[PDB]
């Protein structure tokens, strides 16, 4: 669980990127 | 009935299988066939995108999961349900996360360890649906999904 925000900042790169899209 | 799991774990087992066999399941999606073909469709080309873009952080992180059978498979669904505890949900979260399972199941299935395929599938669907339920009907469910990641022709 110590790998959660891995993840989650990963999916938010991936979100922010199609953000403009 | 729960038409909004169903097709959820439709999609989500049927992306896991293909990518894991190689093969994609010829049979036409269920009710709600439009919607669930075309997230499917999404998932491909969105999903591959995400494996190959982020082939090392997926790599590393299963490495230190060390995910070998199906006891592996329940505490990978511990992990998962952090995807969301910081308050925020969108779906590039919601992506990787599908993302990563297909990973998983590709492994899975090259340690011989295919029956653990469908749990995976089941334990990300039941992540996404039975904790963010109120979150996926404001979108519109797939619809929702098929529209975010549409890329827009603007010429
Ligand atoms: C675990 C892994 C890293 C982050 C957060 C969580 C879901 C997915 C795979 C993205």
């Amino acid at each position: 669980i110590w790998l959660a925000q891995g993840g989650r900042r990963l999916g938010d790169e991936i979100n922010a990127y199609y953000a403009r899209r | 009935s729960d038409e909004l799991y169903r097709q959820s774990l439709e999609i989500i087992s049927r992306y896991l299988r293909e990518q894991a066999t190689g093969a994609k399941d010829t049979k036409p999606m269920g009710r709600s066939g439009a919607t669930s073909r075309k997230a499917l469709e999404t998932l491909r080309r969105v999903g591959d995108g995400v494996q190959r873009n982020h082939e090392t952080a997926f790599q590393g992180m299963l490495r230190k999961l060390d995910i070998k059978n199906e006891d592996d498979v329940k505490s990978l669904s511990r992990v998962m349900i952090h995807v969301f505890s910081d308050g925020v949900t969108n779906w590039g979260r919601i992506v990787t996360l599908i993302s990563f399972g297909a990973f998983v199941a590709k492994h899975l299935k090259t340690i011989n360890q295919e029956s653990c395929i469908e749990p995976l599938a089941e334990s990300i669907t039941d992540v996404l649906v039975r904790t963010k339920r109120d979150w996926l009907v404001k979108q519109r469910g797939w619809d929702g999904f098929v529209e975010f990641f549409h890329v827009e022709d603007l010429e």
